Formats: structure tokens, sequence, C-alpha cells
């Protein structure tokens, strides 16, 4: 299906305690895969996928370069936006920056995406057909001016739309095992009293990959998303996810409920009832 | 890979 | 300033058995500013040397990281996540529940 190429960014200033810290990480899909924190002495671009432990010297050099020189000029445009509001010197500032490149299930190049936002919020954003920028905070319209002028937008396209791509596709191949499989959840319910008369009904679904998931529960065979209480997808920590649902039920009427789970790795959706 | 060059604001 | 308050999950990597060598997290997301602090507790004393990801965040800004380290589930001894952020005006501690 479609596979995704992304980058997050981000700098923090510390007044009191020196340079802002800044933190960079890849993405393949749902996988981390690299990471650059310049918060310690001689800090390098370093991999965070097994699949990458085996990359040249030549490799890591130059995301180590591409790494510490964005965060000099994340470091100094922190400065600079002070300035765009009316900042004291003494708070602590935030700005992010998302990029990435997306192909089509056709696995050819679909799409491509970048922003910036300052303190929390949409700041400088670049446009669909990536030719230009936009101020979306109102305060960044000389960041926009000033990137329209030079034309950073041409430099950002010949990324996303070539470069991104091509190691996008060298990725895929060098990780396929995990990357490339479909792992589909290990699903079950749980039984949990609340008194003589209620219980909850708990729906987990284990160990999948991507993080993609649906979890539903249906009384007697209808909608029911209320009293569904479900929590986020969360990570296990081994490159899988997790998640689950709970629905609160009358002791005795346990096979009313069923629990509905849909994921890319499995052939047909699954059905779970409780059984005593 | 990453990019070469980001925007200076 | 956008400030926003963080989401805690406290949860075992695999389905808890007692004596089984496991994984205990703490998935904390959805808060902004970045500057964030977390513990594992047990028996509500803190653990020592705990890992945790890489500082990343959603399509809306928000921030995620998951504290883990290796533990062995007992039925006695209780486990928790203690996490202070700027929006909280005091640590808010979740204990965790093997059944959630």
């Amino acid at each position: 299906g479609s596979h995704s190429l992304k980058y997050f960014h981000t700098s923090v200033s510390r007044p009191g305690r020196g340079e802002p810290r800044f933190i960079s990480v890849g993405y393949v899909d749902d996988t981390q895969f690299v990471r650059f924190d310049n918060d310690a002495a001689s800090p390098r671009m370093v991999p965070r996928a097994p699949w990458m432990e085996q990359e040249g010297s030549e490799y890591w050099d130059r995301e180590t370069r591409s790494a510490r020189d964005t965060a000099q000029i994340f470091r100094v445009n922190l400065r600079t936006l002070r300035g765009y509001y009316n900042q004291s010197e003494a708070g602590s500032h935030t700005l992010q920056w998302m990029h990435g490149c997306e192909l089509g299930p056709d696995r050819r190049f679909l799409r491509g995406y970048e922003q910036f936002a300052y303190d929390g919020k949409d700041y400088l954003t670049l446009n669909e057909d990536l030719r230009s920028w936009t101020a979306v905070d109102t305060a960044a319209q000389i960041s926009e001016q000033k990137s329209n002028d030079a034309s950073e937008a041409e430099h950002q396209r010949a990324y996303l739309e070539d470069t991104c791509v091509e190691w996008l596709h060298k990725y895929l191949e060098k990780g396929k095992e995990t990357l490339l499989h479909l792992e589909p959840p290990k699903t079950h319910v749980t039984h949990h009293p609340i008194s003589d008369h209620e219980a909850t009904l708990r729906c987990w679904a284990l160990g999948f990959y991507p993080a993609e998931i649906t979890l539903t529960w249906q009384q007697d065979g209808e909608g029911h998303t209320q009293d569904t209480e479900l929590v986020e997808t969360r990570p296990a920590g081994d490159g899988t996810f997790q998640k689950w649902a709970a629905v609160v039920v009358p002791s005795g009427e346990e096979q009313r409920y069923t629990c509905h789970v849909q994921h890319e790795g499995l052939p047909e959706p699954v059905t779970l009832r409780w059984k005593p | 890979v990453m990019g070469p060059r980001t925007l200076i604001l | 300033m956008i400030q926003r308050t963080p989401k805690i999950q406290v949860y075992s990597r695999h389905p808890a058995e007692n004596g089984k060598s496991n994984f205990l997290n703490c998935y904390v997301s959805g808060f902004h500013p970045s500057d964030i602090e977390v513990d594992l507790l047990k028996n509500g004393e803190r653990i020592e040397k705990v890992e945790h990801s890489d500082l990343s965040f959603s399509k809306d800004w928000s921030f995620y990281l998951l504290y883990y380290t290796e533990f062995t589930p007992t039925e006695k001894d209780e486990y928790a996540c203690r996490v202070n952020h700027v929006t909280l005006s005091q640590p808010k501690i979740v204990k965790w529940d093997r059944d959630m």
C-alpha cells in the first residue's frame, strides 16, 4: 500500500541554561529509524532501527552534517522569531518543523508536505504544488516574503519530489522484512465484574503493525458507540502497537455483545465474544 | 535522508 | 504559548503473568511544550535506569514519549507512573492495572 518518509524537527530554547536543545527523528511509516540529538558533545545522526545498523560512515557523515546545519539555523531562527513578537528574552520558546513524502499504493510519488510551527501554532506552510510558502500565523509574513524571494520552495520541491522518494525506496528494501510485513493483532476479551449486576467486557488487540486499527463493540448486532471506552493506540515498545475497547454490561448478558476488529494484516475482519 | 538546507526565517 | 495537558497510559508490553519477565510502559502524549518529567514507581519508589524513546510529535504538534523498563510482575508489588508538566498544578500519578 502507501508508504511515507517523514521527519520531525524540534528546537527548544533554554534562556537560562545555554543553547537551544535540538532533536530530529526519521520515520518510514510507523517505524522510527534515525535520530539526531545535539544535546551531547560530538552529536551525530544515529540508527534507531536494526535494518540501519550496517550503513557506511559516508551515510552518517552526511546526515550528521545536515542535522547539525539545521540545528544551527533553528537556533538563530528562534532569536529572530523572538523579535517578530514583542517577546521577552526570558521565556523558553519552541520551533517545530515536519516534512514528508508519500507514495501512492501504486508505488509512485503521490504527495509532499512541509510545515513550521512556533510555540505549537501553525507558523509558515509550504503550498500543495510545492512552489511557494504561506504565512499561516499573521506574524510570519516577513519569513514568508524572505522565503519566496529566495525561492526556498524550489530547494524543498527538489528534496520532496526526488531525493526523499529515492531514499524511501532504498529504506523499504533495507527493511522489507519488517516494513512490508503486515503483522496482525492478537485479540481476546476479558471479564471484570464491577458489581453483582454489572461487568466490564474489554476487547484487546495486541502486537500488531501497522498502527491503523479499528475496535468496535456491537450490542445484539447494532451500532453501540455510546458506552464504549476506547483508549488511544499505544506502542508496545517492541515495534508493534496495542489498543483495547471496553463496554459495560449487565451480569448474564455477555453473549449479546461482540467485538469487531479491522486490520490490514487480517484477511477478513474478526469477531470476538467473551467465552466463560 | 533529510534535507540539505532548511529555511532562514 | 499553546500549552496542552499530557495524556497518560500505564501498561505492560505483554499480558502480565506473576513471575514472568515483562516491560512496563508509560505512554505520554498530546502535550505541549516538550518539557516533561516522567518517573516509573515501584512501591512508591522511583525506578533507576528508565529508558525513554526519542522526542517526536504528531500532525497537530503535540509531543509523545514512551518511558519503559524491564520488570517482573508480582501479586504484591505495586507499580505506577508519575508525570509532571507545566500544565499540572502537581505531579499526576496513575497506577498500573494489568487489566488496562
